[PDB]
């Protein structure tokens, strides 16, 4: 049962760095939408400006 | 009349056990459909060979016998081979995936999983046991099943049968017949976690057993097969004594009075003569004075090592076929005065012989041919340490950069049983020189 545990133990070490993994995938691509939006509120804004 | 309960654990153990089982047949004339015309007491008797099979109602004898292998293949070839209906579905086990040539898987992972379903099957077995006298188990030191599953199941016996003798027959790994890169490891492992449940093993080196197939049957490259049929041969030679009439090694508990005097040294070395092709056709057939010549032959032993240097503790001579006492004795004074044998000076310097008249067995359209004598030597020498120093040695060499070593810990195994593990082993070794060696 120790072995058994240890076996758990590491097995849970490895879904919580997979977990880490999704956590920063996530984190791209809502950078990647964060970015894209603020580039197309910067250039409306730019131009209501300017106009 | 006592009982003896067989177990095959793993690819070696089964598929030798299927080559002793097909022997044992031969040597009792029972067919392939488990009748035995030459039985007069039908659905029962005390007789010798009832040690190794029971008897149903029909007719059909029975081997006391379980199989077990983490993978199925194997020990589907037994379920549809030629002795099917020797056996019954429960007495083979098999689980779904192997243990990956691991011991630490076999042992801890998968061997959590199947002990007590194995142990249930062998319970089966022992009930059908007026006077269960123990165990003969089967295994590679080698493999991930053989190594871990057989230690696992060694503990649990002693646990459940705390009276019982358990023997082991034992395959020792050679690189020349397939062997996993971590095959050191596992041997290691075992052995150390075996060694106090065992009363008496018998190691054969597949590295033996490959060149006399080479050297005395000329097959270039053998196989599994040839291999597993001269071993049975030898392992018939060892069993003889608790299957038929006779007064020599008639129950487990003998192996140990005449072979081990000290528990821990208790690994006798076999030596067989003589191994003879059958497509060789004209062959002069060996004498007794030779074929226990032959017993002091490195080349016919099962472990090659130098008994020369190292001293004897005991030594059985086993011999079938044509032999008279006499002849033994001629040709044992005649060895005293040519070859080196010591005995240590705390024991007798003698032989115990068995003689069984019936003249050995061979598998029909076999590699074997038929001789009208054969012997067996068991002989507790401390030369067989030059096996664990070999082993031991291979082990260091790995450990010292951990190679291979996640494999065992990422299953549950703690680092430091290795370290247990090998530190037996060396109390082993200096065991074995402190009895043999003087300074
Ligand atoms: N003499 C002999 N040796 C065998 C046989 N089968 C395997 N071996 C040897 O046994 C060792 C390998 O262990 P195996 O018994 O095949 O493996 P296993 O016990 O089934 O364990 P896993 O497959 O790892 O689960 C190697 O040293 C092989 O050379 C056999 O039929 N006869
Ligand atoms: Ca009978
Ligand atoms: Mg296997
Ligand atoms: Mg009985």
């Amino acid at each position: 049962e120790a072995a058994e545990e240890r076996r758990k133990y590491q097995e849970a070490e490895l879904l919580k760095h997979l977990a880490e993994k999704r956590e920063h995938e996530r984190e791209v691509i809502q950078k990647a939408i964060e970015e894209n939006n603020n580039f197309i509120k910067m250039a409306k804004e730019k131009l209501a400006q300017k106009m | 009349m006592r009982e003896c309960i067989s177990i095959h654990v793993g690819q070696a153990g089964v598929q030798i056990g299927n080559a002793c089982w097909e022997l044992y047949c031969l040597e009792h004339g029972i067919q392939p459909d488990g009748q035995m015309p030459s039985d007069k007491t039908i659905g029962g008797g005390d007789d010798s060979f009832n040690t190794f099979f029971s008897e149903t109602g029909a007719g059909k004898h029975v081997p006391r016998a379980v199989f077990v292998d983490l993978e199925p293949t194997v020990i589907d070839e037994v379920r549809t081979g030629t002795y099917r209906q020797l056996f019954h579905p429960e007495q083979l086990i098999t689980g779904k995936e192997d243990a990956a040539n691991n011991y630490a898987r076999g042992h801890y992972t998968i061997g959590k999983e199947i002990i007590d379903l194995v142990l249930d099957r062998i319970r089966k077995l022992a009930d059908q046991c007026t006077g269960l006298q123990g165990f003969l188990v089967f295994h590679s030191f080698g493999g991930g099943t053989g190594s871990g599953f057989t230690s696992l199941l060694m503990e649990r016996l002693s646990v459940d049968y705390g009276k019982k003798s358990k023997l082991e027959f034992s395959i020792y790994p050679a690189p020349q017949v397939s062997t996993a890169v971590v095959e050191p490891y596992n041997s290691i492992l075992t052995t150390h976690t075996t060694l106090e449940h065992s009363d008496c093993a018998f190691m054969v080196d597949n590295e033996a057993i490959y060149d006399i197939c080479r050297r005395n049957l000329d097959i270039e490259r053998p196989t599994y097969t040839n291999l597993n049929r001269l071993i049975s041969q030898i392992v018939s030679s060892i069993t003889a004594s608790l299957r038929f009439d006779g007064a020599l090694n008639v129950d487990l508990t003998e192996f140990q009075t005449n072979l081990v005097p000290y528990p821990r040294i208790h690994f006798p070395l076999a030596t067989y003569a003589p191994v003879i092709s059958a497509e060789k056709a004209y062959h002069e057939q060996l004498s007794v004075a030779e074929i226990t010549n032959a017993c002091f032959e490195p080349a016919n032993q099962m472990v090659k090592c130098d008994p020369r240097h190292g001293k004897y503790m005991a030594c059985c001579l086993l011999y079938r076929g044509d032999v008279v006492p006499k002849d033994v004795n001629a040709a044992i004074a005649t060895i005293k005065t040519k070859r080196s044998i010591q005995f240590v000076d705390w024991c007798p310097t003698g032989f115990k012989v068995g003689i069984n008249y019936q003249p050995p067995t061979v598998v029909p359209g076999g590699d074997l041919a038929k001789v009208q004598r054969a012997v067996c030597m068991l002989s507790n020498t401390t030369a067989i340490a030059e096996a664990w120093a070999r082993l031991d040695h291979k082990f260091d060499l790995m450990y010292a950069k951990r190679a291979f070593v996640h494999w065992y810990v990422g299953e549950g195994m703690e680092e430091g049983e290795f370290s247990e593990a090998r530190e037996d082993m060396a109390a082993l070794e200096k065991d074995y020189e402190e009895v043999g060696v003087d300074s």
